[PDB]
């Protein structure tokens, strides 16, 4: 990737930043970023707590889709992040 | 066409100083005469090649002669006893004292005791015949042909890489972590998984019957069908002997945790997951950036848009990108942070938690490598802050970091530099005081009134990891609490007996001598920081020199006006924190050798007690233990450690020998070569002989760096026959 | 010369605490303080001190108690004097110490 | 704009019709990268035909031991029919003396392959060049063409066979045992 | 073996020698013209 | 051989011609000063570069500065 | 047991690198 | 191959002067040693079959030699060895004295100094040359390969 090849991002007089940062999500309504937030914390939680703390984590049986879920939370994150920022840029 | 042709001036020059600053300059490309971007790139390419040929003739040397002249096959039968043999000695001054003396580890010859743990490592990963190694060192020096061919490919015109494909960041990055880390490191796990646990239970698996050999019973069904379990199940018996069946488990990857209890090293089914997990990871992490397809990140754009709201660290990351993949010294400073980083932790966790069978009882190999590994940790730190102070006083653009995060910094280097001083102050002014107070304490008969502070932070610490004789109860180390509960059944069944067993260097049990210590090391680890940090960032100018960029990173001074200006130009800031990591890393091996020296001696107790003061210190560690390096040969006779103790009084000639060129400068050797050049000029036959270059005294640059070689040389020469030889003598 | 001399006769100095000369090791300690100490003096440059004190009054400008006698790092003669007069007191106050305790003790 | 071989991709920049065998045949884009690079691809073509003629003479030499037969069996008796196993089963003298003999070709072309000549065409070692007097342009062109098509064939076939050699024991349609 | 006889001396007197008498006269090549 | 320089900061003090021990130095004139005077390095070739004018130059930075460079007979100030 | 053979093939791999090396040098040299 | 000697001269334009290189006098001055060296181990052989060098079983010892007779090491010197080393002492003392020495009488070595050329090719002595170093060149590939010694060889063919 060349220099040239990058489109202008930053944002420090601005409040809040373009939503060119989220890249493919640009387009993506802040009220679908916020409820699919919610719904994947919720769902990595629900993950995390069923593979470590409802049964304790055991080398022989781990399920698998509860490994899978529990990156939601980092996913969950950024979705909460990016809804704040489509909410500040009115898209 | 004089020897410095990538420098005119240095050729134009009549004096002997050319000789020595074209040496020193050789590889300063960026500086040569007529240089440009895209050839001082390729040039980098090409040296790079010859380098890692280098490495790889270096470790096909050490295999070629530990299977020539090692007792490697006699070694693999008893590790515990058999002193492994690094190369034979070859010496005609050698008396016939000397060759009996040398003559050992079951040869007929005189022989070195390796002192590397190469014999270890091999033996762990699982060779068992000189063959192996000389056919390892056949393969590494068709490697290194290999490279130096593609080195000198590289530089043909038609096979020149260009300038834009060397600052392609993205695919470099991707590459050189899916690939050269993930992959790398998925073709370590199936090495372990397809040579080394067979080895270790037993089987003979090389490359005529790899093929045929499966790995597990079960083969590759396990892994298709997603019941991975099944390559977990049956582990590794705690009555297992390391190389035979009796006692050997069939699974390939586990988590047990903890140590193998006869070797007293981690599990290989534990390091072959762990290597197969991090592959893993590596591979994804690999995919992040864009190269050629759409998907993908841009570097610039993520830290272009990377600045906090309300211009809290100014404009933010902006420029940086720019800055970053234009000077090549930034990026070299940051590979050499992250390489001294990565180098003392692996000096920290090769003795907490040894890898290899056996190293734990070879207690030479042991301190050898953590010395060996500490001391390159300091040197790659140094390095580290000097091309950072390298790339301020040369590559840094403020244009382009205009109010940066970067730019902040010099913004606020009045602070920092006074917090670093006033930390480096406090630090230095109680530890010492504390360490006085004992010492006088001690010295008039009453160590009742030593200042003995417990170091409660990392008793906690331990405490929290799974140590118990504290009796503090928090997390791991209570029974009852939700980490304890949720690792049960993975790997706290095997590290809290690793921990809590006394036998192993895992969590150490700590004292007030290591309260005293640490504080030491953090005195250090400051002030070296405080020297470096300075020397950066007044690199490019200050108060009693704003034009220092002008000058450049190494110049002499500015001459005795404003009051004497020695020692500004920030290449002196390199060289006065070498002494300073010099002295950290000397305190940081005394501590480790003599706190593990005590404890394989079963004498825990002298260091809990005379560690507390100088005078122990001195006393119990350096005076006790250099009786059997001194001893090496005197009036009566010598033994093998004669040749440590040379080298100990060797080391201190050069150390010494360095402390002339620190403190006598250069106009005293001036005038003495000038009476030196009237005396040959004038004598008569030895006139007919006649210099070409005007010999003249050493420049002060190249003096500070001549005597700053000297002091480091004599310390690393000095200090390596101690750490190896009384701890060879002893044996504990 | 370095074993039987000096590792030999060192004994009676580091040995002498909790004794009448406990004060001859403790300024054997010093002693071999203050020369390290000098080293200092003797490999360092003013250029390096003066800017190090440009910090340290910016600091205490911040504050406002910079004194009007400004402070200055020590002259480049000043230095040498100083490093040489360190490090003769330490070497000649290491040697006092270690043959006063050697000689008293065995003598 | 689009490739004549992958007709849903674009063409590759490098490529231009202007090489023979050429049908726009680069997905990775190993030409675009090189000439972004600066080098020709010069090198690769003629690894290229090095690579298929040796995969030529590698299929033929490796259906032939078990196909008309072992030689007169002189030495060769003992070496094995299999061909994986020959190669571990040639004598030392043997062995050594094909290793020289292609050790010398090889150093000799090294010269002509990483020279400067401007002269030098790709593929024309001299070999065997007199046959190609009589023909036409167009003519050298096909039979050039034909030469690259059976080499790319042979690259991939002996890779099957050596493959099906070494886990089944023997080709499905010859090489019965 | 005899090959550490044959051999250091001659990668360690030997060859150093003539490297040193090499790198000598080379940086007191002068000036072509 | 080093590079003297001369800045327009300059108050025609001719202190840096006296301190020269190499006649290095001399004073042309100017307009920008209200001697009429301005220091200019003619014969940079001659210089060693122990800037006794540096040392001598009243200003609160140096109006004469010399950069350390190419070394030669004269420069390194060889009697041999 | 290291054969005399076997060292010696690996002395000729080493010339081999040696004279690799030489042509690289050169190679950075110009 | 005139173009590989150019390519040659042009990388080592130094060494090249001198003579020291893929040049005439060079491989005429191998060759004479080649052909005296192929005349000196038929020389050992005969010497060896009559017993000639003191040899057998005898070895040096550290008194007699010091810690060149490697005594105590694993390598075994022998008085045979000993003496053909100093034969062949005395044989690099003259030649020593004839290279660096006056060009008393003969041929010079390197190539006459003076900016003297190289005479590309009785004067077939380097076609002699050419052989006696192929053989020598074979007799140390069958030493190697064959694993067949070096004088047993020679008896063996001759
Ligand atoms: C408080 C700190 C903070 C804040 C406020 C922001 C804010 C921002 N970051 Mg982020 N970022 C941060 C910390 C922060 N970052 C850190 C510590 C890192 C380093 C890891 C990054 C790395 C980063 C990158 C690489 C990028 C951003 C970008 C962004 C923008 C998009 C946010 C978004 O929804 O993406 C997140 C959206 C998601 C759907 C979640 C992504 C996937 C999750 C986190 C991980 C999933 C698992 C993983 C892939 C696999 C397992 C291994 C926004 C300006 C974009 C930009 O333009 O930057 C200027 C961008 O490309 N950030
Ligand atoms: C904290 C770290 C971090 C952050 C902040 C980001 C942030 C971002 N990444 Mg990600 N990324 C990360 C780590 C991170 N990444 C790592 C470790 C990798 C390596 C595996 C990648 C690899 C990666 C790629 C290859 C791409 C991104 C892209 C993105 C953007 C996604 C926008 C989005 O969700 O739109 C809303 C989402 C959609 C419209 C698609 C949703 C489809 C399903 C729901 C995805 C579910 C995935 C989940 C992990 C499970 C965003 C700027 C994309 C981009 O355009 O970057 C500029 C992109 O192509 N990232
Ligand atoms: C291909 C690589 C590989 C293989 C063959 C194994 C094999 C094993 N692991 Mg696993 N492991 C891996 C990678 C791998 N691991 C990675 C990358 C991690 C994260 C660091 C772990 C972490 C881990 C732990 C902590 C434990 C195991 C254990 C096990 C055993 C049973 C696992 C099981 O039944 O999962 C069956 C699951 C599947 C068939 C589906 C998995 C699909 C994943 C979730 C896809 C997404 C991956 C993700 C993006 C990668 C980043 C990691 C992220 C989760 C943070 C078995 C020996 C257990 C063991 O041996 O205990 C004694 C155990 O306790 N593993
Ligand atoms: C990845 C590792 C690495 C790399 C690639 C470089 C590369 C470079 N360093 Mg070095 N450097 C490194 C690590 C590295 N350094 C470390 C660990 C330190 C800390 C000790 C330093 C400290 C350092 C300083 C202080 C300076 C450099 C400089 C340089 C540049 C010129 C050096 C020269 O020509 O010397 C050629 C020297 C020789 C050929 C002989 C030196 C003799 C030594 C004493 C003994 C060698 C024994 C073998 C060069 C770009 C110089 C620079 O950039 O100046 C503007 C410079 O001043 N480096
Ligand atoms: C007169 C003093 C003297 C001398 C001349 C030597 C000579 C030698 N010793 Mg030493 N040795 C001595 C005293 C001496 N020793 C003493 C008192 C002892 C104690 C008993 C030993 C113990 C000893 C041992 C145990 C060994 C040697 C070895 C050697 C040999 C090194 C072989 C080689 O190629 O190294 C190469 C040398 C170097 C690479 C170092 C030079 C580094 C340069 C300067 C770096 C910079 C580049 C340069 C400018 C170009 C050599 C014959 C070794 C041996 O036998 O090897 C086969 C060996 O293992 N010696
Ligand atoms: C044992 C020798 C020694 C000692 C004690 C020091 C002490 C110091 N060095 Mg170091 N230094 C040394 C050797 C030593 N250096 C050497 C050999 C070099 C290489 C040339 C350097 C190079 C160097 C540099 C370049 C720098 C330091 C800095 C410092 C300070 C570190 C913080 C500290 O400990 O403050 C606490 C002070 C002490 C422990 C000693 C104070 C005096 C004691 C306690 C006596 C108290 C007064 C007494 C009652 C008076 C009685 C008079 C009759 C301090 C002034 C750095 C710093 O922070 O500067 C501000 C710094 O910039 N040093
Ligand atoms: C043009 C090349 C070529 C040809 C003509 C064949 C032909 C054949 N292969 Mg294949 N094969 C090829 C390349 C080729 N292979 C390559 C490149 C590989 C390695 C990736 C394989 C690896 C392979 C295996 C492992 C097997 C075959 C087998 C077969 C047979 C049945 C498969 C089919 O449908 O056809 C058939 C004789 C099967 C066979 O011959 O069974 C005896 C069989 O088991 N092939
Ligand atoms: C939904 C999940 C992800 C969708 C794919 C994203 C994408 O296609 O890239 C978006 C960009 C194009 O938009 C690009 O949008 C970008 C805008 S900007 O530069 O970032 O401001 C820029 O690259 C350019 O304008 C435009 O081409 O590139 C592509 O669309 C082609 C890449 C698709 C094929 C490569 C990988 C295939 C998908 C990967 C697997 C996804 C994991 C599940
Ligand atoms: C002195 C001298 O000689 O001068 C030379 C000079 C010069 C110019 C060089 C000359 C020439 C021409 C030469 C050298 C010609 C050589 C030609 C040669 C030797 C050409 C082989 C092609 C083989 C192919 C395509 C194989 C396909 C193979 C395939 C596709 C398969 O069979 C596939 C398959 O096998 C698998 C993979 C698995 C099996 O289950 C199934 C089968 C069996 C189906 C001259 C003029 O003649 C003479
Ligand atoms: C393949 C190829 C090329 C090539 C080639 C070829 C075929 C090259 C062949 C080279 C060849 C065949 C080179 C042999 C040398 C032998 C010598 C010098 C032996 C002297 C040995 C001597 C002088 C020994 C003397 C003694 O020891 C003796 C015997 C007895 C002892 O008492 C002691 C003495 C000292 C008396 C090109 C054309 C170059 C281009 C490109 O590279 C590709
Ligand atoms: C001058 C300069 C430079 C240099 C610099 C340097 C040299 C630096 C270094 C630095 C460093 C060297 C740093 C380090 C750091 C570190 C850190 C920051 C760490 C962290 C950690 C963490 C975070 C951890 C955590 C954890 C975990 C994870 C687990 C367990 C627990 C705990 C908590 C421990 C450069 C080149 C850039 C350029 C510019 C200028």
């Amino acid at each position: 990737l060349d220099r040239s090849e990058a489109a202008d991002t930053w944002w420090g007089d601005k409040d809040y930043p373009s939503s060119v940062v989220l890249g493919i999500g640009k387009d993506v309504p802040s009220s679908i970023y916020g409820v699919t937030s919610a719904i994947a914390f919720s769902v990595g939680a629900y993950c995390i707590a069923q593979s470590n703390i409802i049964n304790i984590l055991s080398g022989s049986t781990v399920n698998g889709f509860y490994v899978a879920g529990a990156l939601l939370v980092p996913y969950s994150w950024g979705l909460h992040v990016a809804a704040w920022i489509q909410k500040q840029n009115g898209k | 066409t004089k020897f410095p042709k990538f420098s005119q001036a240095l050729a134009q020059d009549p004096a002997t100083r050319r000789i020595w600053y074209g040496i020193a300059t050789a590889h300063d490309l960026e500086s040569h005469d007529g240089m440009t971007e895209e050839n001082l790139y390729q040039k980098i390419f090409a040296s790079h090649f010859g380098h890692l040929a280098i490495i790889f003739l270096w470790t096909s040397g050490n295999l070629f002669h530990v299977a020539w002249q090692g007792n490697f096959q006699q070694w693999v039968l008893n590790p515990l006893k058999v002193k492994p043999i690094a190369h034979a000695i070859w010496d005609p001054h050698f008396g016939q004292s000397a060759i009996k003396a040398f003559t050992r580890g079951g040869v007929s010859y005189p022989v070195n005791i390796a002192t590397s743990g190469v014999y270890h490592w091999w033996y762990t990963i699982g060779m068992r015949t000189n063959e192996d190694l000389y056919f390892g060192a056949l393969g590494l020096l068709i490697l290194s042909t290999a490279l130096l061919f593609a080195g000198w490919l590289h530089l043909q015109p038609k096979f020149r890489p260009g300038i834009a494909w060397f600052k392609n960041n993205e695919s470099r990055l991707n590459h050189h972590l899916s690939g050269l880390f993930g992959v790398s490191s998925l073709a370590w796990a199936g090495h372990l998984i397809h040579v080394a646990i067979p080895e270790s239970r037993g089987q003979h698996i090389r490359w005529n019957n790899f093929t045929s050999t499966l790995p597990h019973p079960e083969g590759l069904t396990p892994f298709f069908t997603g019941n991975w379990g099944l390559y977990a199940e049956n582990p590794d018996t705690a009555q297992h002997i390391f190389g035979t069946s009796e006692g050997a488990g069939t699974a390939i990857l586990t988590f047990l945790g903890g140590f193998h209890p006869q070797t007293q090293s981690m599990w290989l089914t534990d390091i072959a997951h762990h290597h197969l997990a991090i592959a893993v990871v590596f591979i994804f992490a690999g995919h992040m950036y864009r190269t050629n397809w759409g998907i993908g990140h841009s570097m610039k754009e993520i830290l272009d848009a990377h600045v906090p709201p309300k211009g809290r660290l100014g404009s933010g990351h902006r420029g940086l990108f720019e800055t970053i993949t234009d000077s090549l010294h930034m990026q070299l400073g940051l590979a050499l942070a992250s390489l001294g980083v990565a180098t003392s932790l692996v000096a920290q966790h090769m003795y907490a938690l040894p890898s290899y069978a056996f190293m734990a009882k070879d207690y030479v190999t042991q301190a050898a490598l953590y010395t060996h590994h500490q001391y390159i940790a300091g040197f790659l730190m140094v390095g580290a802050f000097a091309h950072g102070a390298i790339f301020f006083v040369r590559d840094y653009d403020p244009e382009v970091n205009k109010d940066n995060v970067l730019a902040r910094m010099l913004q606020h280097k009045e602070a920092i530099i006074s917090h670093l001083s006033w930390v480096s102050l406090f630090l230095g002014f109680h530890t010492l005081g504390l360490y006085i107070h004992n010492d006088v304490c001690v010295a008039f008969g009453t160590p009742e009134k030593q200042i003995l502070f417990e170091p409660v932070f990392a008793q906690f610490i331990q405490a929290a990891s799974g140590k118990a004789l504290y009796g503090f109860d928090v997390l791991l180390s209570s029974p009852t609490s939700v980490a304890t509960v949720a690792g049960s059944k993975i790997w706290l069944p095997g590290w809290v007996e690793a921990i809590n067993s006394g036998k192993n260097s895992l969590f150490l049990t700590i004292g007030p001598g290591d309260f005293l210590i640490h504080h030491a090391i953090a005195l250090a680890l400051h002030t070296t920081t405080l020297i470096l940090v300075k020397g950066a960032l007044d690199a490019r100018g200050s108060k009693l020199m704003p034009d220092k960029k002008d000058f450049g990173y190494s110049f002499p001074c500015d001459g005795p006006g404003r009051g004497g200006t020695c020692d500004i130009s920030a290449w002196d800031a390199f060289y006065l924190a070498m002494f300073w990591m010099l002295n950290t890393i000397g305190w940081v091996t005394f501590y480790w050798h003599w706190k593990h020296m005590t404890i394989w001696g079963g004498n825990a107790a002298a260091f809990n007690e005379s560690s507390t003061y100088i005078m122990g210190w001195l006393r119990d560690y350096l005076w006790l233990n250099s009786s059997p390096l001194i001893n090496g040969y005197n009036a009566f006779g010598m033994n093998a450690q004669a040749v440590w103790a040379w080298m100990f009084l060797f080391g201190h000639l050069i150390w010494a020998t360095g402390f002339m060129f620190l403190i006598s400068w250069r106009g005293y050797w001036q005038e003495l070569i000038e009476t030196l050049v009237w005396a040959h000029e004038r004598t008569p036959i030895a006139n007919l002989v006649k210099w070409r270059d005007k010999p003249v005294a050493l420049s002060i640059v190249q003096a500070r760096l001549v005597g700053l070689a000297h002091f480091t040389i004599g310390y690393i020469f000095t200090y390596a026959p101690f750490v190896i030889a009384s701890t060879t003598g002893k044996f504990s | 010369w370095l074993r039987d001399f000096l590792w030999s006769q060192a004994s009676q100095v580091i040995q002498s605490y909790g004794s009448a000369l406990s004060a001859y090791g403790l300024i054997f300690l010093g002693a071999h303080f203050i020369w390290a100490f000098s080293l200092m003096f003797l490999f360092s440059g003013r250029g390096y001190w003066q800017e190090l004190i440009e910090s340290i009054v910016w600091a205490h400008n911040k504050l406002k108690l910079a004194p009007a006698i400004q402070p200055r790092a020590l002259s480049i003669t000043q230095g040498r004097a100083v490093g040489l007069a360190h490090y003769l007191l330490g070497g000649i106050g290491t040697t006092w110490s270690f043959f006063l305790a050697r000689i008293i003790s065995v003598g | 704009e689009r490739s004549a071989s992958i007709p849903f991709l674009k063409k590759p920049p490098a490529l231009d019709g202007s090489m023979i065998g050429d049908v726009g045949f680069d997905p990775l884009g190993f030409s675009t990268t090189i000439t972004e690079l600066g080098g020709d691809l010069s090198y690769v073509r003629e690894a290229e035909l090095m690579h298929g003629r040796q995969a030529m003479l590698a299929a033929v030499g490796m259906i032939f031991p078990k196909v008309f037969g072992k030689l007169p069996a002189p030495w060769t008796e003992a070496v094995s029919t299999n061909p994986l196993e020959a190669q571990y089963q040639l004598p030392p003298v043997v062995l050594g003396q094909i290793l020289i003999s292609i050790f010398i070709a090889e150093g000799l072309r090294s010269r002509i392959v990483f020279g400067n000549d401007p002269n030098y065409v790709v593929g024309d070692h001299g070999f065997g060049s007199n046959f190609l007097k009589g023909k036409s342009e167009a003519q050298i062109a096909d039979m050039k063409l034909k030469e690259l098509n059976n080499g790319r064939l042979a690259m991939i076939a002996v890779t099957g066979m050596f493959f099906q050699i070494s886990i089944k024991g023997n080709l499905w349609p010859i090489i019965d045992g | 073996s005899f090959l550490p006889s044959i051999l250091t001396p001659l990668v360690t007197l030997v060859f150093p020698g003539l490297c040193f008498a090499l790198f000598f006269v080379l940086i007191e090549q002068d000036e072509i013209a | 051989s080093h590079s003297v320089r001369v800045y327009d900061t300059c108050i025609g003090c001719t202190q840096c011609v006296r301190a020269c021990p190499c006649d290095v130095l001399e004073m042309v004139p100017w307009d920008g000063c209200k001697a009429g005077q301005i220091a200019s390095a003619p014969r940079a070739e001659d210089c060693i570069g122990c800037k006794r004018c540096e040392t001598a130059c009243p200003t609160d930075f140096l109006s004469v500065r010399v950069y350390l460079g190419s070394e030669t007979t004269r420069s390194l100030g060889l009697s041999y | 047991m290291i054969t005399d053979g076997q060292i010696f093939v690996a002395l000729c791999i080493a010339l081999t690198a040696a004279i690799l090396a030489i042509g690289l040098g050169r190679q950075l040299y110009v | 191959f005139e173009a590989g000697m150019a390519q040659y001269n042009a990388d080592y334009p130094w060494l090249a002067k001198y003579g020291f290189g893929p040049s005439v006098k060079a491989e005429r001055w191998n060759g004479r040693h080649a052909m005296f060296g192929w005349v000196a181990i038929l020389a050992t052989g005969v010497a060896k079959s009559h017993g000639l060098l003191p040899a057998g079983d005898l070895m040096l010892t550290y008194q007699d030699w010091g810690g060149l007779a490697q005594q105590g090491f694993n390598t075994y010197i022998s008085n045979e060895r000993a003496v053909i080393m100093i034969a062949h002492v005395h044989a690099l003392a003259v030649s020593f004295a004839a290279a660096f020495g006056p060009q008393v009488l003969g041929d010079s070595l390197t190539l006459l100094d003076g900016e003297k050329d190289e005479e590309p090719y009785p004067a077939a002595e380097i076609a002699n040359g050419r052989m006696a170093m192929f053989g020598l060149i074979s007799l140390v590939c069958t030493s190697a390969f064959t694993g067949m010694d070096i004088l047993q060889i020679v008896d063996i063919g001759t």
